[PDB]
Order: structure tokens, then sequence, then C-alpha cells
């Protein structure tokens, strides 16, 4: 299935996921889009930061849902 | 029309300055971060408006040493692992010592605010397990670092740090992706400014990478001191870092007031000048 992950700047991507796909899985899927590392990375979704180790199934996550990422920049 | 600058200088070594020196002028620059920090109009935009500012340049980073850290430990020069003890101070400054309270709520109620433009709302737990990541983040050597451990190291050094970068990450397209959060001003605002040095660490940030910026003067040994604004190109006062411990009370007139207030911490921490606009 395809989610949509969208920034602060109302920037929009397309993420082609599964239900079983983890956090981590998505946001190097993510990395493969912008080049920010993983751990880099914050995903917001239905008001809770997402952890990297359960799947989009446990968060209700479905084709076409929206998640929101959010970036933690480090310098190096 | 008036805008604010400070001088600053590279740092005086009470023993081999002149070989430090010699290191310094046979550095090489930072290219990408000059190129993309000039033609973003973040950096060296006062050439043309004052006529006797100088054009600032990135230092290359050399060693193993974080970039951040190097560029702030040019003081100790001749030291091996000054990069790796610099390290063990801003760790130590945050896991003890007498501020450590108020540098956690400064971080928490900024970091707050920041979560309120997503809907966010942390947990307790979440707040431990994010401050122990900056904590962990902190502790291990050849980690890169977060906005709010920079904020630290302006404490550690008790010297105020300007950073020279964009505002907004943007994508293949060109198009705004995200902000970014380290340009701007730090001040060592939990040391009592008595104690504090006052002219300005200065650095410019580009691609994950920190550098020390040095006019040409400095880095041939010809002049000491440097000018960087305290605006950024559309002379607005450039953004104050953790400016705010709810612990010390908080609150157009809320505007005016954080505007009123940024002039006076940096009155009482740094030496700034007022110039014409050329």
């Amino acid at each position: 299935m395809q989610i949509f992950v969208k920034t602060l700047t109302g920037k929009t991507i397309t993420l082609e996921v599964e239900p079983s796909d983890t956090i981590e899985n998505v946001k190097a899927k993510i990395q493969d889009k912008e080049g920010i590392p993983p751990d880099q990375q914050r995903l917001i979704f239905a008001g809770k930061q997402l952890e990297d180790g359960r799947t989009l199934s446990d968060y209700n996550i479905q084709k076409e849902s929206t998640l929101h990422l959010v970036l933690r920049l480090r310098g190096x | 029309m008036e805008m604010p600058i400070c001088a600053f200088q590279l740092p005086d070594l009470t023993v081999y300055n002149e070989d430090f020196r010699s290191f310094i002028e046979r550095d090489l620059i930072e290219q990408s971060m000059l190129v993309a920090l000039e033609q973003a109009g973040r950096l060296n935009w006062w050439v043309s408006v004052d006529p006797t500012s100088q054009r600032l340049l990135p230092l290359a980073t050399t060693g193993d040493g974080n970039c951040l850290l190097h560029a702030a430990s040019l003081g100790m020069w001749g030291f091996h692992d000054r990069d790796l003890m610099l390290r063990k101070a801003l760790y130590a400054l945050m896991e003890k010592g007498v501020e450590k309270e108020a540098l956690k709520r400064r971080w928490r109620w900024q970091q707050t605010q920041q979560n309120k433009e997503s809907g966010l709302v942390y947990t307790e737990d979440e707040w431990q397990k994010e401050w122990n990541e900056l904590i962990k983040l902190a502790s291990q050597p050849g980690e890169s670092l977060e906005e709010f451990h920079v904020f630290v190291l302006a404490h550690v050094l008790r010297r105020p740090i300007v950073v020279v970068a964009d505002t907004m990450l943007r994508d293949s397209g060109g198009e705004a992706f995200a902000p970014i959060p380290f340009g701007g001003i730090y001040l060592p605002l939990e040391v009592p400014a008595s104690q504090c040095h006052r002219s300005p660490l200065v650095l410019a940030y580009d691609q994950a990478h920190f550098s020390a910026l040095v006019s040409m003067e400095q880095k041939e040994n010809t002049k000491e001191q440097a000018v960087i604004p305290l605006t950024d190109s559309e002379y607005k006062l450039l953004p104050l870092h953790f400016a705010v411990d709810p612990g010390k009370g908080w609150e157009l007139a809320s505007v005016i007031l954080s505007l009123e207030v940024k002039l006076h911490l940096l009155h009482s921490y740094m030496n700034v000048k007022w110039i014409p606009l050329s």
C-alpha cells in the first residue's frame, strides 16, 4: 500500500509500504528519498510519536494515511 | 537604519601561538559550506551594506574529532585529545553540575513549544527518554550533536556562540522541506555574565557540518578582530536559543516584550556595537 509523509512546511512524500513494516523501515525509506538518517527522524501519527520497533498496523496506519515528519538534525 | 554587530577573534595561546596561527594559515576552507551559505544569502551578505566588514570563511575540520567540538577547541591547540576532553565537559555539564536542572527545563520548554506545531504531547516517560538520548549523544565520542548541545557548549566555554546558517532544508525540487534549527545566538544564560567571556565563538553550519569562521585578515594573522552581524539579512535580530527557563518565570505586547528581553540579554552577555546601514 501507499502512505503519505508530511513535513511542517507542508512538503508531502509518498511511500510504498506494507502494514507489517516497522517504523524503522519507514524511516529508512524516507532516507532513500530525502537522505536524512533515521535516528534524526521523528514520525508522528494521531498525536503520538511512533516507536521504531512497532509496526504500522500497530498504529492503525492504513492506505492513504498521512504521517507527520519532524527532524532532530545533528552536525558533525 | 541601524544594525547590531560584535567583534570576534581567534584564541591567543600563552605558548606556541605562532605555531598555532601557522596551522590556521595553511588551513583549507570548507568550499561547499562557503558556496551554499553565500548563495542562500546567509553568509557575507553584510559585505555590501557595511564596507568595513570582512568576508568570513569557514575553516575545514581536521582529525577524528566531531566538527563542532574541533571548531570550539582551538584554544586547546597543542593537546591531541582536545576534542575528547571538550566532549567530556559537555557531557559532565548535562549529567552533573549545578545548572543541569535549569538547562533541562530550558530544553523541555522549547521542545514543548515545538511539539505543539504537530499536535504532539509527550508523557513524562517520553520526556525522560528524549533527554536520555541527548545524554547518550554527548557521551559517545565521534557522535554528531544537536541544537541543544550547542547551547550546553556555550556554558562549558562560558562564552556566547553565534552560528551562521540557512533557515530551511530544501528538497531535490528545491522546495522547502523542513526547518534548520542551528542558526542564531547561543548565550551561557545559566552562567552569571560576570563570569563569562563576552567575545563570541563564531561558527557556520551547512549539510550536517560545523565550521569556525574567520576573515582572511585573521587567517593570515594580519588583524585579530573581525565582525559578525547579530541580525539576519532582513535586519531581524537573530533567534535566541533556549532563552526561557520557566523556573525563572514566564508570561504585539507579547512579541515586543520578547524583543526587549533579547536586547537586554545581548547587552548583559555581549559587546554589541550599532552601525548605520550604508
